[PDB]
RNA sequence: UUCAUCUAGACAGCCGGACGGUGGCCAUGGAAGUCGGAAUCCGCUAAGGAGUGUGUAACAACUCACCGGCCGAAUGAACUA
RNA sequence: GCAGUCAAGCGUUCAUAGCGACAUUGCUUUUUGAUUCUUCGAUGUCGGCUCUUCCUAUCAUACCGAAGCAGAAUUCGGUAA
């Protein structure tokens, strides 16, 4: 489905899952059958067990097929996140190999059935009913690792959050230890890391927050290094992907201090750099831990840096102690107002 | 309207007396560059034989190693035998004199499968043709011949290395399963220039335009036996010249083999993009080639298939059905009319590029072939291996 | 503390016969498997771990030299 | 069994030439209507046969990336494959990405629908079990009776709607598991189709 | 929740304030608890598990064998390597079939009386022109349940195995009349064919027809398997 | 029953060491024995793995395998019935 | 199921005469959750009202165990008729 899909059963691995649908076919169908009995009958018995096992199976798998989000054709930006995130080409090869496993068992079936029709004693019929589930079986046996790739996938993307795509939003981007979680942990409530150190995260974390009686999601990224975008990460490409596709304002964050460690000349490199993707945002960055350094001391370069900033359409250079509470809420309803503007000359025609 | 390449070579089709020897099974073996008669041929043992084909005699046997020798690429001045051997060393020879000639090439780590030598035209006339050896553990060896020592690895690969060649601008060519392509240069010293990613599966077989002549060393259509450095550097070139210009200059074309059927064409000296999807293999190919003349690429694969391209961009120019088996390893003629091709099973297959047809059969080993390749003349080939037969042939 | 039926361990005269039946038939065929050493010596722990072999090199040095003379 | 010098005795050989003969013919031959299959005088299929495909059979990856590495705690991939490097053309896919998605979304929206419906929470009821009056597996098996026990097959359709009477699904079955019946068609009841559209029904089907 | 909420959590409050001297002891008597469960567990509980731990062990001493040999301490090219897989036939004397089984019978009419028709119960082998024959005169039946098409077929050598188109049938040991009718019973020499396989001899056209003996009733299950004769 | 260890102190327990060259080399955001690939050296030793596990984002910290202090007599392992 | 590799251990002691568990290796139509508009001869007659009881090989209800089980809802498993 959409908007963090939670409802996925369980892939129990195959050994499990021959268990399960063996002893269930045990369990619930009768097991005593004589050499005596009228061929009809047996022919029956072991009909109804081959049917029975088969029905099980498949139900096991057309529970995976119809639970799985369907990456491909939901929409470019959670496509992209679990291509980032759980490798689509492995994704779709493993579920494709489960669709083909349900095939192959109801054929099994399907075969074996039409023999038993024409079993002549216990002991044909036994074999017969021996031989399909042992097929059915290694059929399954195969699956060991589709079903232990899956297991992690759900796993994963049920805990994986739900941004919806279109409603009001607000990006937070950045280096490493620059102060993303920080504002957002100021400004809304979460429960992001604040440690001292570089990937304070390592996925993309969210919170609400209300403005005008509506509500406006706001969205940390882990934030990118360098990173010629030959090399990168699942850690940067899901900030790519979610700066690419989210449409609403974004907030740079930077620093002139001691801790964000790299150099400011990289940081507004990196400003440059990834103004490609600044394309219908509107940004506001923020000169930000502005509460010893009281920053209105930066040299010249600085200045120039900063006049580069300003050659984007809607710019904003803002200081905020973004722990004195008290301004990051003027930072909060600037940016959101400044968006509003364009959010509804789109939405008025 | 089109070159030739001019000679003509009869169309090949007799199996002369086949030969015993050493009873094991040959992988790989190398012909004498200049003249058309002497084999050399390691086979699955550790000893390495030695063999005329115009009088089918041992040619002093090439025998002294420890461990199993592998892959066998001739020198280009037929004085040099390095020998792929699957430990970590290798050992030096000369067939005319058939003696140990130093020691082992100490520092490798597991298999050594292909052998490079320098460029003829290019290096000083009496000169030795220097070597950068490979392995399995994705190590480049520049070896002064001389020395048999080597200063700089560079690692650019971390899969197994196992294509080297030298391309005439000075140039390299390394590859290994790592999918990935990557080129240097000797004014490197550890360094890499060209790294080229395409496949999803890996490298195989990875090709050269300039094979035939720049492994020949300088012969002609008849194969003469020379007399000045500096003259054979300037047939070198010459016949360079008359191959590789084919849009009036000599860039170094490459098209690899790959697993994943993305069977791709290059030029790596103006760029790093690719040039021909010119796919359409069902399974593995292995054995690629360019024309001598340049003019087509030949691609032979696991498949039952045979194919030959457009020289120019990577065009598809024609497909030969008629096959039961994989086809493993592929020489080119020196009419360029012509083509053989050694499938799994017994048969060795031969071919009419000239007007793209099947020309005949030639069977007649009881077990897996393994090995062709060419006279220096257009004559002969050798060609031995599981069938522990060393078959040779004749027009 | 429901109690479930516990099988009975009579006799059954037609199993019992059956069971000569089977046993007999399984004799023969044993014998048909039929018509198609490491002696263990000296168990250890023993007290007199000395007067043993003693006692049968004093035999052995006899036994081979009543072959010769 | 007797031993033998068959059984070990090689059979049914093949030649170059006769591969050479008949890879030719498939190309050529010459068949229409008016000449059907009788015999086979069986041919080696596995040979003979495949045409040429330029497609690029699809990549493989899974002896590259096996699935511990590709997600789990093992993961030992960081950086994509293939890395996209022009951030204009990669926001040129994810912008028309987007609007694209907009597309289908409008394809969805225009055509339908049935959301209003199951948001007033009613359905659509049970659609009469006299509806499945020719699907029954009585009746198949007599189908397959006549399939097997006919040396040819006769497909009535009605003249007055051969496109909805033909659905065919068990001619794909037909000419796979036994091909040499042809399928015969004669559209009955004609007279209700004027003889214009009496030779129009049969122009483009003959 | 949005992710590793419960890592978190642990990091940031942690466990229960026995989650440790739980733990240890759950482990110090599951030692125990193993024999409670073999001694108990009657009636294929016992099995599942006897059998479970007989595998276990299986794999510890495996692994410990492995461990103390990792303490003592054909020749493939480049083109190949790195990738993997008396004239007596191979099956005389096998077990005959009366003509009871493998025989079955039909009467025919609303009063039973006039049957004169059988019906085949072993796989058989029809051809390629089946048709099936009138009704009125066919008195052999073959039921479209049993028949088939292909077999898999094993090679001695190559070490390999194809499913390979049935061509037609030579030897029926027990009958001739099985022979031309093409009952695939155990120990039939069967004519298939073997284009896969991929064979030339001297001058060696190439082979698309083979001799190969079945070596499992189709009965006892669905499949044919046969091997064949090189 | 077949094997060993043991007052030149056996087993179980506490307590102590479990080290330098050396964050061995690759791979990377960090991988200091413990995500991962390649061997596994020497030194001084009583021992100490280029490390059994818990653990950290990264070392720490704990541990084991391995030695020694305390104690002061059998204990260990594998099979057969 | 068939064709093999193992090789635990067994076998006048016999691994290389022999066996031989658990494991394992081979397709029986393809790799991107594509469809499925392909159902194949039951030789003996099947299927239903009223009613009672028993089994547990448990679908629900009771109580527990393990699951990334936050909540909610499940999945698997134990006692249980
Ligand atoms: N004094 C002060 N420090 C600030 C301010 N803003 C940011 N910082 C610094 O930035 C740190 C915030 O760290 P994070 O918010 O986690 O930055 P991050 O590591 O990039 O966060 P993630 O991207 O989610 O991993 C704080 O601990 C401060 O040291 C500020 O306004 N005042
Ligand atoms: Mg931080």
């Amino acid at each position: 489905m959409q908007l963090s899909w939670k409802d996925i059963p369980t892939v129990a691995p195959a050994n499990d899952l021959l268990d399960i649908v063996l002893n269930r076919t045990q369990r619930k169908t009768p097991t005593v059958i004589r050499p005596g009995f009228k061929i009809t009958r047996i022919r029956a018995f072991y009909m109804r067990k081959v049917k029975y096992t088969g029905e099980g199976f498949v139900e096991k798998f057309e529970d995976i097929l119809k639970g799985f989000p369907n990456i491909n054709d939901v929409h470019p930006f959670h496509r992209d996140l679990m291509d980032t995130l759980y490798e689509k080409n492995h994704y779709k090869i493993s579920l494709a190999a489960i669709s083909r496993a349900k095939s192959l068992v109801e054929q099994v079936a399907r075969d074996y059935v039409r023999l038993l029709k024409f079993g002549q004693s216990l002991f044909q019929c036994k074999q017969l009913k021996r031989a399909a589930l042992g097929r059915m079986a290694t059929i399954v046996k195969k699956l060991r690792d589709p079903l232990a790739y899956l297991e992690q996938v759900r796993q994963h993307i049920g805990r994986l959050p739900s941004i919806d795509p279109n409603t009001r939003t607000l990006l937070i981007c950045g280096y490493p230890n620059v102060g993303k979680s920080s504002f957002l942990r100021c400004i809304t409530k979460s429960d992001v890391d604040v440690q001292p150190y570089a990937f304070t995260t390592k996925s993309l974390y969210v919170g609400h927050f209300d403005y005008k009686y509506l509500r406006f999601q706001a969205i940390d990224t882990p934030g990118i290094l360098d990173r010629p975008t030959e090399e990168m990460n699942n850690i940067e490409m899901q900030s790519i992907y979610a700066i690419a596709h989210l449409r609403s304002c974004v907030l740079y964050f930077m620093d002139l201090s001691e801790q964000c460690g790299f150099t400011i000349e990289a940081q507004v490199k990196l400003f440059h750099s990834i103004k490609p993707l600044f394309a219908n945002k509107s940004v506001m960055v923020v000169i930000n831990k502005t509460d010893i350094i009281r920053p209105e001391d930066l040299d010249e370069e600085r200045a120039q840096l900063l006049e580069s900033v300003k050659e984007v359409p809607g710019v904003e250079i803002m200081t905020s102690s973004c722990q004195l509470e008290e301004n990051v809420m003027e930072v909060r309803n600037k940016a959101c107002e400044k968006l509003l503007a364009s959010r509804i000359e789109n939405k008025l025609k | 309207y089109t070159p030739r390449a001019v000679f003509k070579v009869k169309p090949v089709t007799r199996s002369s007396s086949a030969i015993a020897g050493h009873g094991s099974t040959i992988l790989c073996s190398a012909f004498a560059p200049h003249t058309s008669s002497r084999m050399v041929t390691g086979a699955g043992d550790n000893t390495a034989r030695i063999w005329d084909c115009d009088t089918q005699t041992p040619m002093h046997t090439l025998k002294g190693h420890y461990n199993w020798v592998l892959c066998v690429s001739w020198s280009p001045d037929g004085e040099v035998i390095a020998t792929g051997s699957m430990d970590n060393t290798i050992r030096l020879w000369d067939p005319k004199s058939g003696q140990c000639l130093g020691d082992a090439l100490r520092g490798h780590s597991k298999w050594i499968t292909s052998l490079s030598w320098e460029p003829i035209h290019l290096v000083k006339p009496g000169s030795k043709p220097r070597l950068a050896s490979s392995s399995k553990d994705g190590t480049i060896k520049i070896w002064d011949t001389v020395s048999r020592v080597c200063q700089y690895t560079m690692s650019g690969h971390t899969n197994s290395v196992s294509c080297v060649k030298w391309g005439g601008q000075g140039l390299l060519y390394s590859g290994s399963h790592d999918r990935t392509v990557r080129v240097w240069d000797i004014n490197s010293q550890g360094r890499c220039i060209n790294i080229l990613k395409s496949h999803a599966h890996w490298v195989n077989h990875l090709s050269l335009s300039t094979d035939y002549a720049l492994r020949i060393g300088a012969f002609d259509h008849t194969g003469k036996k020379p007399s000045t450095p500096e003259e054979a550097q300037k047939k070198a070139l010459e016949n360079y010249e008359k191959i590789c210009k084919k849009n009036g200059n000599s860039e170094e074309m490459m098209v690899t083999a790959s697993d994943d059927y993305t069977m791709f064409l290059w030029n790596p000296l103006k760029s790093t993009k690719p040039i021909a999807r010119m796919t359409g293999h069902q399974k593995l190919v292995n054995h690629v080639a360019f024309s001598p003349d340049g003019r087509y690429i030949v691609s032979a694969s696991f498949d039952n298939s045979i194919k030959l391209w457009d020289g120019r961009d990577g065009k598809f120019i024609s497909t030969f059905r008629g096959h039961v088996a994989s086809v493993y390893q592929v020489a080119w003629s020196s009419d360029c009319r012509l083509l053989v091709s050694c499938s799994k099973d017994t048969t060795l297959k031969v071919w009419d590029v000239r007007t793209r047809k099947l020309s005949v059969d030639l069977p007649g080993h009881k077990d897996e072939v393994y090995t062709v390749d060419w006279s220096v003349d257009g004559k002969r080939v050798c060609s031995g291996g599981k069938d522990k037969m060393v078959r040779l042939w004749t027009h | 503390m429901r109690v479930r039926k516990r099988q009975s361990r009579r006799t059954s005269t037609k199993l019992k016969e059956g069971i000569k039946k089977k046993a007999s038939a399984h004799r023969k065929k044993e014998k048909k498997m039929a018509k198609k050493k490491k002696d263990p010596g000296i168990p250890s722990n023993f007290p007199y771990k000395a007067k043993i072999l003693e006692e049968i090199e004093a035999k052995k040095m006899k036994d081979l030299e009543e072959r010769e003379l | 069994v007797q031993p033998d010098r068959r059984w070990f005795g090689n059979t049914r050989v093949i030649s170059q030439d006769a591969l050479q003969h008949f890879r030719s013919a498939l190309g050529e031959t010459q068949k229409d209507t008016y000449q059907v299959l009788l015999r086979r005088n069986k041919l080696p299929m596995s040979l003979l046969e495949e045409k040429d495909a330029d497609e690029s059979p699809k990549a493989r990856i899974l002896d590259t990336e096996s699935y511990a590495d590709a997600f789990g705690p093992k993961a030992q991939r960081k950086r994509p494959r293939l890395a996209a490097s022009n951030l204009e053309d990669l926001v040129k896919a994810t912008n028309e990405d987007i609007t694209k998605y907009e597309e289908k979304q409008v394809l969805d929206a225009t055509l339908g629908g049935n959301q209003e419906d199951k948001e007033n929470g009613w359905t659509s009821a049970a659609k009469e079990a006299i509806f499945s009056k020719g699907q029954s597996k009585r009746i198949w098996n007599e189908l397959y009776k006549v399939i097997d026990s006919s040396d040819v097959v006769i497909h009535v359709l009605d003249a007055r709607d051969p496109l909805g009477t033909r659905c065919k699904s068990v001619e794909e079955y037909m000419k796979k598991e036994t091909p040499h019946k042809h399928l015969i068609y004669v559209l009955n009841k004609c007279d209700l189709v004027p003889t214009w559209v009496a030779a129009a029904w049969v122009k483009h089907l003959s | 929740p949005q992710n590793d909420y419960i890592e978190r959590h642990i990091k940031q409050h942690g466990k229960r304030l026995d989650h440790e001297e739980r733990k240890r002891k759950r482990e110090a008597r599951e030692s125990h608890k193993i024999s409670e469960r073999a001694q108990k567990l009657t009636g294929w509980k016992g099995k599942q598990f006897a059998k479970k731990r007989y595998a276990e062990k299986v794999s510890m001493r495996k692994k410990i064998k492995a461990h103390e040999q990792s303490k003592v301490k054909d020749a493939l090219p480049t083109y190949l390597l790195d990738r993997e897989q008396k004239f007596s036939v191979p099956l005389p004397k096998v077990r005959g079939i009366s003509e009871e089984e493998m025989f079955k019978v039909i009467k025919t009419g609303k009063s039973r009386s006039k049957s004169w028709k059988r019906m085949i119960t072993k796989h058989t082998f029809v051809g390629e022109g089946f048709t099936r024959r009138p009704v009125k005169m066919e008195r052999i039946i073959r039921p479209s349940a049993l028949r088939q098409k292909k077999a898999n077929v094993t090679h001695p050598e190559l070490g390999v195995t194809v499913f390979l188109p049935i061509l037609a049938v030579k030897k029926n040991p027990q009958s001739p009349m099985y022979t031309q009718l093409g009952v695939l019973t155990k120990g039939t020499i069967i004519e298939v064919n073997v284009s896969e396989l991929g064979m030339v001899t001297a001058g060696g056209k190439v082979v698309w027809g083979k001799y190969a003996q079945v070596t499992n009733e189709p009965d006892r299950d669905g499949c044919v398997n046969a091997v064949l004769l090189v």
